[PDB]
């Protein structure tokens, strides 16, 4: 075996050759020089991380205040208009005219429904709505199983017709308004502007299941947070249909809870116990609700009923106060069929002061007495419900919010506070939105206080949608480094804004399907859960990050600079880089906004081109006609102005950009001057680099392609034949290699993909890039990243010319940080290039991890596409692994043994490069193999949910809520 | 009532009026079997 000094000589020669090739081909020094050569076409401006966050927070607060102003207007008008309603019973003579959604648009339909008249809108195409909308009136959605034309429904449509004027007034006051909707307590939903429903009743083979009373915004605005304890009877008498109905009802009621409510499910049959591994109230998020549903759909009916023990258990768990709780609405849901005992002494002992509401549900068809459960219901200020079949479950498991809203009504104007929901997907296909809610009260005979019977219930909930794209417009990012970004947090841990937040629903568990019990014509429900992703689940969790999140949850402003692990955009690498977190609260709301700015990003280049001829030349540099001279050019699809829009097709986008910039002058009456000026300046700089330096050497032996990527969105690949081999995003802020080169202070080798269609191994070559660093006035700037694509064959001749081609004695490979293969020795591993080294030599890779030359750590991706197993695509959790270098030492030596073997290895790290050289005994010498070390997204079900409930994350629930009013009548069950 | 009383706890939503849950219903079922009308359905329910 060769000595250490000989291997040092080999690796020194190899690294010197590679570094010299990259430096003299990419041309880092030339670009740095021409960036420092001018220093007069641009200026260096600071990035004040304090003022920027304050400005963005003020903009967000102003937007949300504007949205909230349109809520009080609608609520007051609705209250005033309904207060002046007559409640007529004869609608045949006086038809009610409205546009019903999810109806056929063919004018020859001749509906002619008694008591109502339909409307045929025009439905022009609009922006900010990826649909066809009409601004002339408002559309009405009625649930399919709720018959329109009833006295209740027709009366609602009669007095809700006055909301269209306020809808139009709000839209004209702020033309950026999205859907604004009135969710009626009778099931109706009137929204503006009018738009056809996504799912018709029965026009296609699919149907819709949409009740406005079950929407998260309606539930949030209809009552206060709850401390719910579902009590389930599992005695022998509930065996049969009623047990299945009880399970379905419990799941449906669990679906009505949010992250501000706390729930636990208990069962009793002569003895009371929990149904899962929780043992106390839990936050009732997606994971906890999934666990509770899985536990509930496993109960069996056996034994003798005992209401005293069950109610004692429920009250004791409601009296805990040791754990996190909503601490607002202590309510008990009792699911049973019938009985003969009312447990008066238990209620007298535990609920004498009547601080706990008891809702009782009689489920199924049976001959058992229902009197005692009605007494329990309307004795402890509750309500009594009956669920005889599946069709009544949805309606009867959502009505309890009417009783819970009585103290909120009796509070008066103190309860009319605008609340904002979690991030969820809009039902009308608008993306990720948040909704501001405002309850509407029934005030009939308010000046005289005549009835006050039904007035204890709300009329409905106001609603206004705000798209997350609107908030992103208030936090511009193109003046920052591609590693910098904004993000906002709830007082619950969930992110309102994050680069890792995606429109996909949050996955829970592992998806399992039973294709043998699926009819082809059923239209199974899709989803209704919100997109609640925690801050610690959107980034790599760190001890300092937990402290920052806790500090900024409870309305504090601060700043922190520290070292953290940063994951690459493609989940394959982890880097170490400095970051600065600057956060401030938003005064109007409970949100908190933070800005993450790394070093070398406190300054940016602002273009200062003020000569028409120079701008014209820079604009004509990026023309398709001279792609043979200036190289293949890409442009980032940024929003330069509304006249031209991104198209996800770079050729036509570049053509439109050129034609727009040449047709009208760059004076930009309504275009962003800074973005265009930066684009022109960087295009001119790249063209100068290409012409003055790259064009001198048309063909280079070891170089297959040469590219330059800068800020502003200019990408050039010098050979046009290599332009079609470029598979990167034209938007430079989404280039993973760009950010990786920005973080690292050396040359970065990007491993090609594997098992991917298209030329990505041999016809393209390995990509190495370096970040361009300039010094203007002692300020560090990294405006551009350049690199080359080296030929694989040229590298093979470099490497082989011990370590010999197809050697049966010695194995010699080259890896980058992350464990991916870039060079081999046997022409067998070379074909499978870009693979994780653990998938082609698991023993050596595992030993390398053990000796601490390679570090790794895992994380969970909660928004992933998964193939459903057996117990098209569904959403679940995938566990990701990324490997990286940890130790600063350059050389390692040792022997690994596997079944009375001994293989001598000596790994060496190449200086000024993220590469490593490994020289090991041939695997054929010792045919040992335990199991592959897979580095890929693996479907996972973790983390364990009822272990995190014992030590949950820090939380800060709402402080103001309404319950237990003295004026409540509570004479109903 | 001793044999089939309380044993018709089927999870499906199908309704079986001719059962032996109490004395009047058991009497009605026995009379129906006595008349011979649809007694095989009662026998199938008892078997299942
Ligand atoms: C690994 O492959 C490399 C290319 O894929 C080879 O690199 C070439 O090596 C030549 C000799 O070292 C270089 O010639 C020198 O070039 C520099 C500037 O480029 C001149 O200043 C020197 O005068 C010149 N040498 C002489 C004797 O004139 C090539 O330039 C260089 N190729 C590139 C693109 O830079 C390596 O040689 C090869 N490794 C081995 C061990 O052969
Ligand atoms: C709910 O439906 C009722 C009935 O269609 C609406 O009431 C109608 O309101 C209009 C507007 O005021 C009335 O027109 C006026 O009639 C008086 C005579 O009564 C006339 O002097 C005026 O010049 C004007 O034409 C209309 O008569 C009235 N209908 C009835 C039966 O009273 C009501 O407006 C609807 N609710 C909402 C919120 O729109
Ligand atoms: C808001 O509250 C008011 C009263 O607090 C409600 O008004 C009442 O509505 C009911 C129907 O829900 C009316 O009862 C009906 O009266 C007619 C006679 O006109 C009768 O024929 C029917 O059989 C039925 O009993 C009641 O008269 C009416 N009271 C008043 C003072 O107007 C109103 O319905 C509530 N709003 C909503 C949306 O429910
Ligand atoms: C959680 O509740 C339990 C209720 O048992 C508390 O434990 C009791 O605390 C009192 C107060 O000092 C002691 O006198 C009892 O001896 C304790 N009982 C037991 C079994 O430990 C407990 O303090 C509460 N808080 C926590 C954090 O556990
Ligand atoms: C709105 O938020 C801003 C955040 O910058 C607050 O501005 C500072 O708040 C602190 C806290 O008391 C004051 O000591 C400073 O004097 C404020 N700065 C300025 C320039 O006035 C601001 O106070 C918040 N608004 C309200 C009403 O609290
Ligand atoms: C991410 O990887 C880092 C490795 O740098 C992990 O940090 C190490 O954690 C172990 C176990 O607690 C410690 O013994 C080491 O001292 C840590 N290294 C450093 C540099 O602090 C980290 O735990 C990983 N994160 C996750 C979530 O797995
Ligand atoms: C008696 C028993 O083992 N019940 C469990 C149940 O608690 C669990 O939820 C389920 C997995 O979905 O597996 C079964
Ligand atoms: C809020 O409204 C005012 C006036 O209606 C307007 O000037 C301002 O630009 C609005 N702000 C936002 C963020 O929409
Ligand atoms: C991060 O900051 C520390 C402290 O200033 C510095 O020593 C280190 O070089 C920085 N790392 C990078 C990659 O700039
Ligand atoms: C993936 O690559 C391997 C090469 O090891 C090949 O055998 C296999 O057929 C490929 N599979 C697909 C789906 O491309
Ligand atoms: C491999 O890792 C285990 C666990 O840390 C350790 O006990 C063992 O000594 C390691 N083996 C070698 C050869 O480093
Ligand atoms: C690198 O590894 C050597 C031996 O493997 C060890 O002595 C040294 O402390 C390590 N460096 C670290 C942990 O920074
Ligand atoms: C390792 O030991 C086992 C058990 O004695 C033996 O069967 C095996 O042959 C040994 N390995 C080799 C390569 O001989
Ligand atoms: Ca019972």
């Amino acid at each position: 075996f060769p000595s250490a000094v000989t291997i040092k000589s080999w690796v020194d020669k190899m690294q010197e050759d590679l570094v010299t090739l990259a430096k003299t081909a990419s041309g880092v020094h030339q670009l740095v020089d021409i960036y420092e050569k001018y220093q007069d076409l641009y200026t260096v401006e600071p990035n004040n991380a304090r003022q920027l966050v304050e400005i963005a927070a003020r903009d967000i607060e102003k937007l949300l205040s504007n949205r909230s102003k349109a809520l009080v207007r609608l609520a007051l008008e609705a209250e005033k208009v309904q207060a002046a309603h007559q409640w007529r019973e004869d609608f045949a003579s006086n038809e009610v005219v409205y546009y019903n959604a999810k109806d056929d648009l063919d004018p020859e339909k001749n509906d002619s429904e008694p008591g109502s008249q339909r409307i045929k809108p025009v439905f022009i195409d609009d922006a900010n709505f990826r649909r066809q909308v009409s601004y002339q009136h408002a559309a009405v959605h009625i649930p399919t199983d709720i018959y329109e034309g009833s006295t209740i429904v027709l009366n609602e449509l009669n007095w809700t017709s006055a909301l269209d004027d306020v809808f139009k007034k709000n839209r004209e006051e702020d033309p950026s308004l999205l859907w604004q909707v009135f969710g009626s307590a009778t099931g109706l939903a009137r929204y503006y502007p009018a738009s056809p429903w996504v799912d018709n009743s029965r026009t296609p083979n699919k149907i819709d299941l949409y009740d406005v009373r079950r929407r998260p915004w309606y539930i949030q605005g209809a009552a206060s947070p709850k401390d719910m304890l579902i009590l389930v009877d599992v005695s022998g008498s509930v065996s049969g249909l009623t047990l299945k109905l009880i399970r379905t009802s419990v799941s449906e009621m669990l679906e009505t809870l949010s992250d501000d409510d706390f729930v636990n499910v208990a069962s009793f049959n002569s003895n009371a116990q929990d149904v899962s591994c929780f043992q106390h109230l839990v936050q009732a998020n997606v994971r906890n609700k999934k666990v509770l549903k899985d536990a509930v759909n496993n109960i069996t009916a056996k034994g003798i009923t005992d209401y005293k023990k069950g109610f004692s258990f429920a009250f004791e768990q409601l009296l805990n106060y040791n754990v996190s709780r909503a601490n607002c609405n202590k309510i008990i849901m009792l699911f049973t069929d019938g009985g003969e005992e009312r447990a008066q002494e238990i209620f007298a002992k535990y609920n004498k002061d009547k601080k706990v509401r008891v809702f009782t549900f009689s489920v199924g068809q049976h001959n058992y007495d229902r009197g005692p459960i009605q007494w329990m219901a309307c004795e402890n200020k509750g309500y009594y419900y009956e669920i005889p079949s599946i069709g009544a479950i949805r309606i009867n498991t959502q009505e309890y919010l009417d009783v819970l809203g009585r103290p909120m009504v009796l509070a008066g104007d103190k309860a009319k506070q605008v609340q904002w929901t979690n991030v969820y997907l809009d039902a009308l296909e608008l993306g990720l939105v948040i909704t501001g809610t405002l309850p509407v009260f029934n005030i009939t005979g308010q000046f005289e206080n005549k009835t006050n019977l039904k007035n204890q219930l709300i009329l409905g909930v106001m609603g206004v949608d705000v798209s997350l794209e609107d908030i992103k417009r208030l936090t511009p990012r193109f003046t920052l480094c591609p590693n910098g970004y904004y993000f906002a947090i709830d007082p619950n841990g969930y992110v309102l804004l994050h680069p890792n937040l995606q429109p996909k629903p949050i996955g829970v568990g592992i998806p399992t399907i039973n294709l043998r019990k699926r009819r082809p014509n059923v239209q199974n429900p899709k989803s209704q859960e919100p997109v609640t992703l925690d801050f610690l689940d959107a980034e790599l969790e760190n001890d300092i990050k937990v402290e920052i999140r806790n500090k900024m949850i409870d309305g504090e402003s601060g700043e922190k600079t520290f070292r953290t692990l940063v994951k690459s955009q493609d989940e394959r690498y982890i880097d170490k880089g400095n970051r600065t977190y600057t956060w401030t609260p938003v005064n109007g709301t409970d949100y908190s906004l933070a800005l993450v700015l790394p070093t070398y990003s406190f300054y940016y280049i602002k273009a200062k081109i003020e000569e028409t001829i120079t701008q014209a030349r820079y604009s004509e540099t990026l023309k398709p006609d001279n792609f043979e001279e200036s190289g293949y050019t890409f442009l980032a699809p940024r929003d330069y102005c509304s006249d031209l829009k991104p198209s996800d097709n770079n050729t036509e986008f570049l053509l439109n950009f050129n034609e727009f910039i040449d047709r009208k002058t760059p004076n930009n009456p309504s275009c962003n001057t800074d973005l265009i000026n930066r684009v022109l300046l960087d295009a001119g700089f790249t063209n100068e680099l290409v012409q003055n330096y790259w064009s001198k050497q048309k063909n280079i032996k070891g170089v297959k392609a040469r590219f330059v990527v800068t800020d502003g969105g200019i990408t050039r690949v010098y050979p046009k034949e290599a332009g079609e081999n470029w598979q990167e995003n034209p938007e430079t802020y989404e280039d993973s290699f760009y950010k990786r080169s920005l973080d690292n202070d050396n040359y970065v080798f990007t491993a090609p993909y594997f098992n991917k269609s298209g030329p990505g191994a041999y016809e393209s070559g390995i990509m190495v890039s370096k970040a361009v660093e300039i010094y203007i006035q002692g300020k560090l700037l990294k405006p551009a990243v350049v690199g080359i694509k080296i030929d694989v064959n040229s590298w093979i001749e470099n490497f082989t010319k011990d370590c010999k081609r197809n050697s049966d004695v010695m194995d010699c490979v080259i890896l980058d940080d992350g464990g991916f293969l870039l060079m081999a020795n046997h022409d067998d591993y070379t074909n499978q290039i870009g693979r994780f080294f653990g998938e082609i030599d698991p023993s050596l890779m595992r030993h390398l991890v053990n000796i601490s030359v390679y570090a790794f750590n895992k994380s969970y991706d909660y928004q992933s596409v998964c193939e459903p197993g057996a117990a098209s695509k569904q959403s679940c959790i995938t566990e990701q692994t990324q490997y990286f270098f940890d130790n600063d030492s350059k050389s390692f030596s040792g022997v690994l043994d596997c079944g009375n073997c001994s293989r001598i290895f000596h790994v060496e790290k190449l200086m000024n490069t993220n590469l490593i050289f490994i020289m090991v005994e041939s695997k054929g010498t010792c045919p040992c193999d335990t199991r592959l070390l897979i580095q890929a997204e693996q479907t996972s079900d973790g983390p364990d949910p009822c272990d995190m409930v014992k030590q949950p994350r820090y939380r800060k629930g709402p402080d103001v809520c309404f319950d237990n009013n003295v004026l409540e009548d509570y004479t109903d069950c | 009532m001793q044999l089939f009383g309380g044993r018709y706890d089927f999870e499906d939503t199908e309704v079986r009026r001719s059962n032996f849950d109490n004395f009047p219903q058991a009497l009605i079922s026995v009379f129906q079997v006595l008349t011979g009308e649809d007694w095989n359905s009662v026998m199938y329910n008892g078997i299942m």
